RNA sequence: AGACAGUUUGACUGGGGCGGUCUCCUCCUAAAAAGUAACGGAGGAGUAUAAUAAUUUGGGGUAUCUUAUUUUAAUUGAGAUCAAUAUUAGAAUGAAUAUACUAAAUUUGAUUAGAGUACAAACAAGUAUUCUAAGGAUAUAUGUCUGUCAUAUUGACCCGAUAUAAUUUAGUAGAAAAUAUAUCGAUCAACGAAUAAAAGGUACGCUAGGGAUAACAGGCUUAUGGGUUUUGAGAGUUCUUAUUAAUAAACCCGUUUGGCACCUCGAUGUCGGCUCAUCACAUCCUGAUGGUGGACAAUCUAUCAAGGGUCCGGCUGUUCGCCGGUUAAAG
RNA sequence: AAAUAUUAAACCCCAGUAAACGGCGGCCGUAACCCUGACGGUCCUAAGGUAGCAAAAUUCCUUGGCGGGUAAGUUCCGUCCU
RNA sequence: GAAACCUAUUUAAGUAGGGUGUUAUUUUUUAUAAUAAUUAGGUUUAAAUAACUAUAUCUAUAAUUAAUUUGUUAAUUAUAAAAUUAGUAUAUAAUAAUUAGUUAUUAUUAGAUAAUAACCAGACUAUUAGCGCUAAGGUUUAUAGUCAAGAGAGAAACAGCUCAG
């Protein structure tokens, strides 16, 4: 398989987020960060990369 | 690019006549056993429409 | 079948339960010819039996000809698979034991250029008696 | 009667080798057959170039402003300096026309020759037509002591001198000077 | 601690079992609408990717061949040629050439919400996208963009979980907890998934059903098998047909090995031997005759012919078969 | 409410047990002839079927080969050993 | 007055929904058949040939080899343009009839909705294909018809063929 997920969180403390993929075996230096829409604010803001959980049992 | 425009050599009465000769041959290669059973009723109607 | 990779690939072709075709015969290269007169599965041994007897006609010692006598265009087309003896039906298709040529009705088996009219009529009659097929011989003379 | 042409494997590999090599580079080092340069150049002297060329690429119109007073004078200066030059430049355009006519007259007449010499002139060796070597007569040499003193600055002469050591380092025309 | 117990121990299938398969994609089959099965033929999928995506801009049109060039080509110039090739992320088909390939500048539309039609379609599921609103990119925009040329690139519901645009009543107020918007976890691959949780033997065997389903036998078929007929490689002193016969070919028979699974599954059957028989002729002897490389004899071959006849014994469970001995012959 | 520290039998590791079960090799070349292989190497194994018997109630090819008995014996006796 | 078809199923002799049947209701045709016009298609056609497998010829121009009959004689090669032929399940630029969709006309008489049952083992023949000895009353699909659920007359006698309902 060789893929991993991660969620993109807002600079604001809304907790809204999107998803994305990257391969596990790469050696990326640059974490992602993008300008996207937080409907809670009705405005674009800078999103940044973060960790995603998993399912336990 | 061998392609060159098509030609209707054969006149129309050939292709009619060619389709007819194509039957007279295949009718000769038949089995006689199939041929009389076909030709036993297939005649009678003609004598019975006439 | 598939002509791409003949030897490499394993080949299968549908038996054609009723296949009939007629192709209007006409001479192109030469004067006289032999032509088939019935749809048929033309084997190879139907040719190799009377292969020498054509060489004795078309080719002779100490005689040189520039142009060409015979034009052949025969190639194999049908694998003709089969099952073993004690095998039930189903469980796949049979395996090979031969190859053949499926020919149409009016097929130029041979095309000749200035070859003895008197021998080919003596040949094709014996040809057709071994094979029990209807075959014909044609020359530009009679036409 | 002509049919389509099939592909050569040469065009195949070039299409593929690039994609292997867009990431990598062929210029980086002795991967390419590369001799080292004239040893007058040094690791520190390239950094002297890089560190200051890094500065020049980072310049823009927004790192800089200019006073209008400096600007308005810059018109009349470079306008009239150019006006003298348009007079100069447009002469060369007129000059080169008449020069090329002279070439056209003779090329008509070169046909009007005997068989022997007409071969050579058409079939000259390119080595003779390919002479781009310098001479004692070069207007950078002939006028060097004059031109060294006519400028307003030594720097603008240093623009020339440092320029040559590069070109001398390229063609390897400098050695242990 | 099978010491003891309660239970499971898939299905399809040309009998069943062993083996193989079980979902999804593309063509042939498929018979010019769509659809169309089979343990029919073949190949593939369980991904990739933050640039391989979005808007603008530039470049040679690509490809095949020849040739010349300050020996150089971002992708040089010229000429001819190409039932659209080159390619278009991977299988196959289909299509595009404003494709595709390549260089570059700005950038995240691979954003949020709500209404609705059409195709397809048992159901559920799946598909394409216009219209309305907010908030952005591109930059003449006048306009274009709601992931990739397309089709596969996966999984229901329950339970549970992290972040949260919203609400709350087990007396009241809070905690707890439930639900809601966004979202994550399965080769549950027997892929509509019966459970979180599952293998075998029965020659000690039982019951209910079935000729819906097998072994002997009948019936259909006759590749195979046996025999007739035509042709005649090659032997026969010469010489195709005294004798012999490869190969190729046209029909017959229903005695072998088998294919199918129509009758019988609601008391029976298997080979062999004793006794008892009957029929065919494609005849082993006897009887008639032609031919002969037939001197006589003995013999070989073919035709007509079913009147009567056609062995005992040793070994073996044995038909058969080898052996001993015989006979007009031991069909 | 959660976590760390303390620890029993049992399980793992280790040891023992073969009139318990169970298991018991191959390759290369070598001697006045190929073949034969005492021997010598070669690789591996926990160890390499030792004694003895052997077409057996154990043998697929098999009515195995030779001999005995019988006018003649797929069974029987004796005997050899993939 | 049917069905033995599709789709799912620890399901295959079971069951469920669609489809077909009956009844009832309604100022009720979204219908069936026949004729004609009309649209796309890419089986078939084909002295067609783009592809694959194989293949027969022609030629400007530019050259070769041997020999003392080297101011001759003789034998030969390559090539732009031109250019043939056969075959195929998974080959077609192009291109039939019929079927199918829509519209109109005529004629029949149903359609829609609701309440609800049975069926979901099929057989043969004609045409057509796939496995099979293009063998089988064989086996699996498609388009009609008949048995099924249907007597009478003809096929010597005959569930499936003809006439007929
Ligand atoms: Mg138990
Ligand atoms: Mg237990
Ligand atoms: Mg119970
Ligand atoms: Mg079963
Ligand atoms: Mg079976
Ligand atoms: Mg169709
Ligand atoms: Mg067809
Ligand atoms: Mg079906
Ligand atoms: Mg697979
Ligand atoms: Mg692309
Ligand atoms: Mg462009
Ligand atoms: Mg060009
Ligand atoms: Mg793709
Ligand atoms: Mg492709
Ligand atoms: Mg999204
Ligand atoms: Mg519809
Ligand atoms: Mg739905
Ligand atoms: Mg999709
Ligand atoms: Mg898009
Ligand atoms: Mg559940
Ligand atoms: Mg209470
Ligand atoms: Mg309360
Ligand atoms: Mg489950
Ligand atoms: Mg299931
Ligand atoms: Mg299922
Ligand atoms: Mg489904
Ligand atoms: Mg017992
Ligand atoms: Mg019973
Ligand atoms: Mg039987
Ligand atoms: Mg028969
Ligand atoms: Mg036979
Ligand atoms: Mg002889
Ligand atoms: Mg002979
Ligand atoms: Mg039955
Ligand atoms: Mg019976
Ligand atoms: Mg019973
Ligand atoms: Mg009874
Ligand atoms: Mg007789
Ligand atoms: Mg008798
Ligand atoms: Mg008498
Ligand atoms: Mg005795
Ligand atoms: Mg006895
Ligand atoms: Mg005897
Ligand atoms: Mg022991
Ligand atoms: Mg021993
Ligand atoms: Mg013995
Ligand atoms: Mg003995
Ligand atoms: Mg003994
Ligand atoms: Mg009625
Ligand atoms: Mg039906
Ligand atoms: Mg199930
Ligand atoms: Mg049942
Ligand atoms: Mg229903
Ligand atoms: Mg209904
Ligand atoms: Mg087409
Ligand atoms: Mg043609
Ligand atoms: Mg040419
Ligand atoms: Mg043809
Ligand atoms: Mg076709
Ligand atoms: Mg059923
Ligand atoms: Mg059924
Ligand atoms: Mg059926
Ligand atoms: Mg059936
Ligand atoms: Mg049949
Ligand atoms: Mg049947
Ligand atoms: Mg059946
Ligand atoms: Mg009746
Ligand atoms: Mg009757
Ligand atoms: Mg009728």
């Amino acid at each position: 398989k060789n893929s991993i997920l991660f969620k993109l969180v807002s600079s604001a403390g809304t907790g809204f987020f999107y998803l994305a993929k990257r391969n596990a075996k790469a050696e990326v230096i640059k974490k992602l960060s993008l300008r996207k829409f937080d409907p809670i604010i009705n405005q674009y803001v800078v999103f940044n990369e973060a960790k995603l959980s998993s399912g336990k049992n | 690019g061998r392609a060159k425009p098509k030609v209707n050599h054969h006149t129309p009465f050939e292709e009619k006549d060619y389709s007819e000769l194509k039957i007279y041959d295949d009718e000769r290669l038949m089995d006689k056993q199939y041929k009389r059973i076909r030709d036993e009723y297939q005649k009678a109607a003609v004598k019975k429409e006439h | 079948m598939r002509f791409k990779n003949l030897s490499n690939t394993k080949q299968v072709s549908f038996k054609l339960r009723n296949f009939k075709k007629t192709t209007k015969y006409r001479l192109v290269f030469g004067n006289s010819m032999i032509l088939l007169y019935k749809n048929a599965r033309f084997e190879s041994i139907y040719f190799e039996l009377f292969r020498k007897y054509i060489k004795v006609i078309s080719k002779k010692k100490n005689i040189n000809i520039n142009y060409r006598n015979c034009w052949i265009f025969l190639r194999m087309n049908t694998p003709l698979t089969k099952k073993s003896k004690n095998s039930r039906m189903g469980k796949g298709k049979g395996a090979l034991y031969r190859w053949l040529v499926r020919l149409p009705k009016h097929y130029k088996l041979l095309e000749f250029k200035n070859v003895n009219y008197y021998r080919l009529n003596f040949l094709t009659k014996k040809w057709s008696k071994r094979l029990s097929l209807p075959l014909a011989f044609v020359s530009k003379a009679n036409l | 009667w002509n049919k389509k042409g099939k592909v050569n494997e040469a065009t195949v590999q070039a299409r593929k080798e690039k994609k292997r090599l867009k990431e990598t580079n062929q210029f980086t080092g002795d991967y390419t057959g590369e001799r080292p340069p004239h040893p007058w150049l040094s690791a520190k002297r390239l950094r002297s170039i890089m560190t200051q060329y890094q500065v020049f690429a980072n310049k823009n119109r927004l790192n800089i402003k200019v006073d209008k007073k400096d600007a308005v004078e810059m018109k009349k200066q470079f306008e009239e300096i150019g006006a003298h030059e348009y007079y100069r430049m447009r002469t060369e355009q007129i000059i080169n026309e008449k020069n090329n006519q002279v070439i056209d007259q003779i090329n008509k007449e070169i046909e009007t020759l005997p068989f022997n010499i007409y071969e050579e002139i058409t079939k000259m060796p390119k080595d003779k037509i390919y002479n781009f070597n310098t001479d004692s007569n070069s207007p950078y040499i002939l006028y060097f002591e004059q031109i060294a003193r006519m400028f307003d600055e030594e720097h603008l002469t240093k623009l020339k001198v440092s320029q040559r050591l590069q070109k001398l380092a390229e063609d390897k025309l400098g050695e242990n000077d």
